[PDB]
């Protein structure tokens, strides 16, 4: 089969900049057998350009394709916020059909520190027999962020999970939740719960904490 | 106005079967080859199968040959995928797509459906519990923790969709228990707390669980 490898895996660019996305093939083939697709989160891929640079319906003239042989390029001039998505290349001239693994185009924006919030377990959850402590890091950039949990000053390692939003449509920031799982007994038998956040936008780490039952 | 809408996915046990369908409108269905593509959670696109305009030529990825069968009913403008002997690694969103020409797997895919999620797992369906993330005692954060459900997906809205500004609904995390959890949060004026009602609307259609939860200080 023809292997298609895209690069870079993630491309971070400012609106107004020109994007150059690469698709490289393990065997040479014709530009007339290549297509590109754009996929935004929660949506299906949409045909972008093809064979080699015909534009699908509704696709701006800022998208163009070039290259031959093994090295193909999708160029996006003057990036607009809507053009940030995952891009896939595809060849259909040799069986089987194959796709590149995708390049994510991320929006570069100005560094922004997170606003941090901590939430104790609800009485309802404790009544149901479990405990989750939640730390929220809101509207920050870049995505890199360290969350450290402490319970009665003991560093918690391995019992939290994190989730991050897609970039916000309006301000291009991220938000992140970190959830600490602890048994109801461990929750009731300790007192001070803290999440400490390190991020480029913060001159020094920020800690949010609460004392259970206070 | 090409339209493609998939159905037939859901949770099924390993070794089980599903019949996916894709109903279409807005183009002369009988004239075009049609294709299924799948996307495993967090992964890229993978071609599954294609069928010629007449149904006389079918093509399959090696990973699915003999277990998946593509077919079509031109009189019903519908494409099908009969899936048998399903495996965990068949878990994916399945997209139906229209080819540009009558021959299969030989042209761009010019229109795609939004997809149907197929989850192949021995775990049972379980509806979530919905817990408040209460605002602390001039902006405040509050939310809902949607805990311990299976399979994906859950949807969350706020105030039946009237509250969209400042909402962040996080991707679900698979817990070590094998159940999913996510949180949805919103930032609001501190001055509104206790006066404006904030309700998170949670739906887990796989378990027919639907909850509206008031979140208060
Ligand atoms: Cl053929
Ligand atoms: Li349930
Ligand atoms: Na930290």
């Amino acid at each position: 089969e023809i292997v298609l490898t895209q690069s870079p895996g993630t491309l971070s660019l400012s609106p107004g900049e020109r994007a150059t996305l690469s698709c490289r093939a393990s065997q040479s083939f014709s530009s007339f057998s290549l297509a590109w697709y754009q996929q935004k989160p929660g949506q299906a891929p949409r045909l972008l350009i093809y064979a080699p640079s015909n534009r699908a319906t509704g696709i701006a003239d800022r998208f163009s394709g070039s290259g031959s042989g093994t090295d193909f390029t999708l160029t996006i001039s003057r990036l607009e916020p809507e053009d940030f998505a995952v891009y896939y290349c595809q060849q259909y001239g040799s069986s089987p059909i194959t796709f590149g693994q995708g390049t994510r185009l991320e929006i570069k924006r100005t560094v922004a520190a997170p606003s941090v919030f901590i939430f104790p377990p609800s009485d309802e959850q404790l009544k149901s027999g479990t405990a989750s402590v939640v730390c929220l890091l809101n509207n920050f950039y870049p995505r890199e962020a360290k969350v450290q949990w402490k319970v009665d000053n003991a560093l918690q390692s391995g019992n939290s999970q994190e989730s991050v939003t897609e970039q916000d449509s309006k301000d291009s920031t991220y938000s992140l939740s970190s959830t600490l799982t602890l048994s109801k007994a461990d929750y009731e038998k300790h007192k001070l719960y803290a999440c400490e956040v390190t991020h480029q936008g913060l001159s020094s780490p920020v800690t949010k904490s609460f004392n259970r039952g206070e | 106005q090409v339209q493609l809408v998939e159905s037939g996915g859901g949770l099924v046990q390993p070794g089980g079967s599903l019949r996916l369908s894709c109903v279409t409108s807005g183009f002369t269905f009988r004239s075009y080859a049609m294709t299924w593509v799948r996307q495993a959670p967090g992964k890229g696109l993978e071609w599954v199968s294609s069928i010629s305009h007449s149904g006389g030529s079918t093509k399959y990825a090696d990973s699915v040959k003999g277990r998946l069968t593509i077919s079509r009913d031109d009189s019903m403008d519908t494409l099908y995928l009969q899936m048998n002997s399903l495996r965990a690694e068949d878990t994916a969103i399945y997209y139906c797509a229209k080819d540009q020409i009558s021959y299969p797997a030989a042209s761009p895919l010019d229109y795609w459906g939004r997809g149907t999620l197929v989850t192949v797992s021995s775990a049972s369906t379980k509806g979530p519990s919905v817990f408040p993330l209460a605002p602390s005692s001039g902006t405040a954060a509050l939310g809902c923790l949607v805990k311990d459900y299976f399979p994906e997906p859950v949807t969350v809205s706020w105030n039946s969709g009237a509250l969209t500004s400042g909402v962040h609904t996080f991707p679900a995390v698979l817990q070590s228990s094998g159940l999913y959890s996510l949180s949805s949060v919103v930032t609001v004026p501190s001055s509104s707390l206790g006066t404006q009602t904030y309700i998170c609307n949670v739906n887990h259609k796989p378990s027919n669980t639907k909850v509206d939860k008031k979140v208060e200080p």
